[PDB]
């Protein structure tokens, strides 16, 4: 890294700075006087203080990026969010006053809940025993569960089964499926859990 | 003459009876196949062999019984397809007699190249030119490196001196091509002092040439008898009727293990000759078998009568493993 270990990561949070002094604790008062003597890394081009900043969608965009083409990756993302919103406005206008209350039209709420429905609680590890391989179940950390939900969704949309369908239509269709606990990605979660149940007797390895 | 090995046991074991259809995956000379068509005149039988000369014998012998014997040609792996063309995919074969090894005719005829004692082309190939591109033992020895050829001898020949007997072959081939049986035998002997030529002994305690383990090793790598034996047994099981008696004959340990580990479900990747002590040590580490698909008619391997061994020393090591499908 071109940053010496002395450089600290920047904290981009407007609220963190406007917080009054009186509310601060003696520990939080020390952290603030300390950072005034520390070197701070330049803020990356990715994240800003904008009110529309979403770290989860920004991460999903990077996991879709091919060969540093962020413009294309982000274009696909915003086209998916627009396709999700238009599909829900079409379902909303076609519904009755009672069903309309249950129809979600916010694509960020759908995107977040769609991924949370795909996160696998437990996973498997390929372990070797006596020249023979047997998988072992293990709890998954929070980072790993969130990463696997985004990798399974992107992998499913890149599958060759989809013929000539553009990515914003594929991803929007899969997100709305997972939002309703349906789809291939939800099945992958269920299969991983079901396999991790058939190997419970192998938890001692 | 070569009497069919353990013919009395194999006949009693399969108890051929009217209304039963049987298969024979190794017709060869046909001594066993004919002993089975004698007890039951109403029997139905199917034959198979890898040797076209053996398949011609069956065709010539088909005259004796027009339909009771049906001759087929091909390897164990190709047997299912050949029999699938007939359409007997379920098969419901009452018994499959999978005799193993080299035919008496194959190794009594010097031209076939199986006998080190005689002088024939170094073929050592059960195939009789049905596939003229199939490598012969001469090709195997002239091409493979010391490490590669040593493995053939070590794994298939049970030969301690695999590096010593393989280096001699590598040096000899460079000087001249290895194309005759005696030429190879002399090369293998030349790896050891001259007295070594007959130091080794068989279980019969009769002196054997010091290259009897290289002729067996190549014989099994040229004809891939071991890998073809696993598919051959598997195919028999699929084509074997429930309640049908299988009978194999293993003349050496490597084939005997596969038959034992197949009729008992034991994994083929387990360690050989495991003692009770080692079995305890193996499982103690993990602490931190599937239902059998066979019912062994005779629990322990049968063997030829000692008197019969002297009459037919070639079959001394015949280990008969009988089982009934489950
Ligand atoms: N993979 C294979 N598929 C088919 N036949 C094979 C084979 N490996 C060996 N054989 C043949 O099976 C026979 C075994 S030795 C001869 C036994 C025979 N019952 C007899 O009449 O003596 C030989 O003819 C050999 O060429």
């Amino acid at each position: 890294s071109r940053y010496s270990p002395e450089f600290k990561d920047p904290l981009i949070d407007k609220e963190y700075y406007r917080k009054p002094v009186e509310e601060l604790t003696e520990e939080e008062k020390y952290v603030r006087e300390l950072k005034k003597t520390q070197l701070i890394k330049a803020a990356p081009a990715g994240k800003t203080s904008s009110v529309f900043e979403d770290p989860v969608i920004s991460k999903f965009t990077n996991m879709m990026m091919i060969g540093g083409n962020k413009v294309l990756a982000r274009s696909l993302m915003i086209q998916t969010l627009e396709a999700v919103k238009r599909k829900q406005f079409e379902k909303y206008h076609a519904a009755s006053a009672e069903e309309q209350a249950t129809i979600e039209r916010n694509p960020y709420t759908i995107f977040h809940q769609a991924l949370k429905n795909c996160e696998p609680m437990i996973g498997l590890v390929p372990i070797l025993k006596g020249g023979r391989f047997y998988q072992v179940p293990v709890p998954l950390p929070d980072r790993r569960r969130r990463f696997l939900a985004m990798k399974w969704m992107i992998t499913e949309c890149r599958d060759k089964k989809h013929q000539r369908t553009l990515m914003p239509e594929k991803l929007s269709h899969k997100l709305l499926e997972a939002f309703h606990n349906q789809g291939p990605v939800i099945k992958r979660k269920h299969d991983l859990h079901k396999m991790a149940e058939a190997n419970r007797a192998l938890a001692h390895y | 003459l070569h009497i069919p090995v353990m013919v009395d046991e194999v006949v009693h074991c399969l108890s051929p009876q009217k209304g039963q259809i049987f298969l024979d995956m190794t017709f060869g000379s046909g001594g066993h196949t004919k002993a089975i068509l004698q007890k039951e005149s109403d029997i139905v039988l199917y034959a198979l062999d890898r040797d076209p000369t053996a398949y011609a014998l069956a065709e010539h012998l088909s005259e004796l019984y027009p339909k009771q014997i049906r001759a087929m040609l091909g390897q164990f792996s190709q047997a299912e397809a050949l029999l699938m063309k007939a359409g007997v995919q379920p098969g419901t074969f009452d018994g499959v007699l999978m005799d193993l090894g080299c035919s008496s005719m194959q190794l009594d005829t010097p031209e076939r190249g199986f006998s080190l004692r005689k002088d024939g082309p170094l073929d050592m190939r059960m195939d009789g030119g049905r596939y003229p591109d199939m490598p012969t033992a001469a090709d195997v020895v002239n091409a493979l490196d010391q490490q590669a050829l040593a493995s053939i001898l070590r794994t298939y020949g049970e030969e301690k001196h695999a590096k010593k007997i393989a280096s001699a072959i590598v040096q000899a081939r460079s000087i001249y091509p290895i194309t005759r049986t005696q030429q190879l035998a002399s090369i293998v002997a030349g790896a050891f002092p001259p007295s070594a030529i007959y130091t080794r002994k068989d279980l019969l305690q009769r002196s054997t040439h010091i290259a009897t383990k290289t002729f067996q090793a190549l014989r099994i790598f040229v004809n891939n008898e071991l890998n073809e034996l696993y598919t051959g047994l598997k195919t028999a099981q699929k084509f074997l009727r429930p309640g049908g008696r299988l009978v194999a004959l293993s003349f050496h340990s490597l084939e005997d293990r596969i038959v034992k580990r197949f009729l008992l479900g034991i994994s083929m990747t387990e360690r050989f000759n495991l003692s009770v002590r080692q079995q305890v040590m193996k499982t103690s580490q993990l602490g931190s078998r599937a239902p059998l698909m066979w019912e062994l008619i005779h629990k322990k391997v049968l063997s030829p009568q000692d008197q019969d061994v002297q009459d037919n020393p070639r079959g001394r090591s015949a280990k008969l493993r009988a089982a009934i499908k489950l």
